[PDB]
């Protein structure tokens, strides 16, 4: 037969459907789980999906998430209540079979996904605590613990007073009857959540509104009989307006740019001048823009002034991004902004940041990206290096200052590897503004190629 | 708390007397 | 306008010892809380 | 340059508000706006 | 011409490719979109 054939590879392949895809439920994926899960036939499929569930549950790797799994269950429960209605009758009669096989592995299994259940109101009240009345029947106490743990939450929340009566009867057994040893920390444990409140065991998937799912809370006891119809499970032969204003006009770059240059113009000190910028506590994308702004407040006056250079160290020594900021707008001032700068400008950039490359709050390799070259080198470039060299002399002393430039490994300024033009120029550079002892480890190697 | 630190009193002084922590101090 | 600053503060009996830095500071004169006034003396080219 | 329906917002008056009255800035515009209808290429280059 | 605002609304050449009679349609798109204009306003900006 063809249609014989047929019904069994559609009936496989809705196998090999849901299966692929208990296997990769996962938080943050339970949308795009539940949206393959209904193009696939659910109703046909429907003991093909619970069988998949139930045993995807038991396997013991999983536990971890349980809380994954009842969520699309619930999403199923809304979407039909039938599907939920069948696959909460398995798992009552797998807790019924192995507490009475004693399987603690196994019903403790079950224990955690039945819980989650009552949290995703698929099933009732009535047949949780139930359970909890077998269960403290006899002994049984290191499954009815771990239920209790997950289940206490709502359930306090709904059935506070049959609930209460379970923690009276509960509290009996600790404090009157001798049991064993390492159950007993378990049992006092569940004692001392109920002072905490339950903030460790109520975290999981509600992903679903409390009207958008609609609420069918079914009323299953564990006393019942619940018909066992594993017969789906097996092969059988059916016969069947914002309106986009675009912003030209910058108002907002105009008035952040007010607020700050004002910050800066009434402060005494630099110290006093840096806690009210802390003080205003700017986003991070906006920090760069604020170092663009000290900067060029700083080349209007007529000189350098101690003002800006204490007040940029107060911000790097208070947190990293504004370390950030800086590293960034160093590059920015000599790639981009040299060509704009006056030689006048340039004195009191070179000065600042030579006085803080000497003191440390920039790295010597900060001065990296210069590169010494006929033909890659401003002429506002140069006066650049000039005015920030020295800055470093005045500060560190000659001798100090060689110490630095041979820790770094900076070869646009001092190249000892070739293309001897260059070599010729760079000590062309430095006698110039009047280190030539810089110079002397570059003079050997040219008069070797020579 | 006051932590020895702040006016005696904000009344010949021309002030509130309002003091804060500074944030630019390291420690 | 030279007093709409904040005024350095700190503990006094330490700062008779050893100068101890700027850790406090207490308010100048009084103003709106986003609402600052310049001062001369961010005005002048010191003499150094 | 554009390729869809659109509203931008500018600002005709770029900074002149900080030192001029309103009342100024229009009789600025206005003739600037009158000199470039009545002879648009040498009035362009009177800006430039 | 208070502030200086400038509501540039763009026009592209889209709408006017399928209808005729344009020289007196244009003036019923302006008052669409001025109109359009002033409802998006909140009622503090809404001009007299």
């Amino acid at each position: 037969d063809e249609d014989i054939k047929f019904q069994r590879e559609n009936w496989e392949m809705i196998r090999s459907h849901v299966s692929p895809i208990i296997s990769n439920l996962t938080m943050d994926n339970l949308q795009e789980s539940h949206r393959d899960l209904f193009q696939v036939n659910i109703l046909i499929g429907r003991n093909i999906i619970c069988k998949n569930v139930v045993d995807f549950t038991l396997n013991k790797q999983n536990g971890r998430l349980i809380p994954a799994l009842s969520a699309l269950i619930a999403l199923l429960n809304s979407d039909i209540p039938d599907i939920g209605e069948t696959l909460a009758k398995e798992l009552m009669l797998m807790f019924v079979q192995q507490f009475n096989r004693k399987d603690y592995v196994s019903c403790g299994n079950i224990l955690q996904c039945l819980s989650i259940l009552f949290l995703y109101d698929v099933i009732h009240e009535i047949v949780i605590l139930q359970i909890l009345l077998l269960l403290l029947e006899k002994n049984s106490l290191r499954l009815v613990i771990a239920v209790m743990k997950i289940c206490g939450w709502k359930l306090a929340l709904v059935s506070k007073k049959t609930h209460d009566m379970i923690w009276e009867k509960l509290r009996y057994i600790l404090q009157t009857q001798e049991l064993s040893s390492t159950l007993r920390e378990s049992l006092e444990t569940l004692f001392e959540i109920r002072q905490k409140d339950y903030k460790s065991g109520s975290q999981g998937l509600f992903i679903l509104d409390p009207t958008s799912y609609t609420v069918h809370t079914h009323s299953y006891i564990v006393s019942d009989e619940d018909e066992a119809n594993k017969e789906l499970g097996n092969f059988e032969k059916c016969e069947n307006s914002q309106l986009q204003i675009y912003d030209m006009t910058s108002t907002n770059d105009v008035e952040f740019k007010k607020k700050i240059y004002l910050v800066l113009k009434s402060s005494l000190s630099g110290d006093e001048a840096a806690h009210k910028l802390l003080k205003l506590k700017i986003a991070n994308n906006l920090k760069k823009s604020v170092v663009d702004i000290i900067i060029k407040s700083s080349l209007q006056e007529s000189t350098f002034s101690k003002f800006y250079s204490i007040l940029s160290e107060r911000m790097i020594t208070f947190h990293r991004s504004w370390q950030t900021a800086y590293n960034e707008t160093f590059e920015q001032n000599y790639t981009q902004d040299i060509e704009d700068y006056e030689t006048d400008q340039l004195r009191i950039l070179g000065k600042f940041w030579g006085h803080l490359i000497s003191y440390e709050f920039l790295p010597m390799d900060c001065l990296k990206i210069i590169k010494l070259t006929e033909e890659e080198s401003c002429p506002q470039g140069r006066i650049f290096i000039k005015f920030l060299f020295q800055e470093l002399v005045n500060e560190l002393g000659l001798d100090e200052l060689q110490l630095r430039l041979n820790s770094s490994k900076l070869d646009g300024m001092f190249p000892l590897e070739g293309d001897a033009e260059h070599i010729r120029y760079s000590i062309n550079f430095f006698t110039a503004i009047g280190l030539g002892l810089l110079t002397e480890d570059m003079r050997s190697r040219l008069t070797i190629i020579q | 708390s006051y932590n020895g630190i702040g006016l005696k009193s904000a009344k010949g002084s021309s002030t509130s007397g309002h003091v804060q922590r500074s944030l630019a101090s390291n420690n | 306008s030279a007093s709409h600053i904040l005024i350095p503060a700190s503990d006094l009996s330490w700062s008779k010892q050893t100068d101890t830095g700027i850790t406090h500071f207490r308010a100048g004169m009084t103003h709106e809380d986003e609402k600052l006034i310049p001062t001369i003396f961010r005005y002048i080219t010191t003499w150094e | 340059k554009a390729t869809e329906p659109q509203m931008v917002l500018f600002n005709i008056y770029d900074d002149w508000l900080d030192r001029i009255s309103s009342y100024t800035a229009f009789s600025r515009l206005t003739l600037l706006l009158r000199a470039l209808k009545t002879n648009e290429e040498s009035a362009k280059m009177i800006l430039l | 011409p208070k502030t200086g605002h400038l509501f540039l609304k763009i026009i592209h050449t889209s709408v006017w490719a399928g209808q005729k009679r344009l020289s007196q349609l244009a003036k019923w798109k302006t008052a669409e979109e001025v109109s359009a204009l002033v409802r998006s306003l909140p009622k503090e900006e809404q001009p007299k």
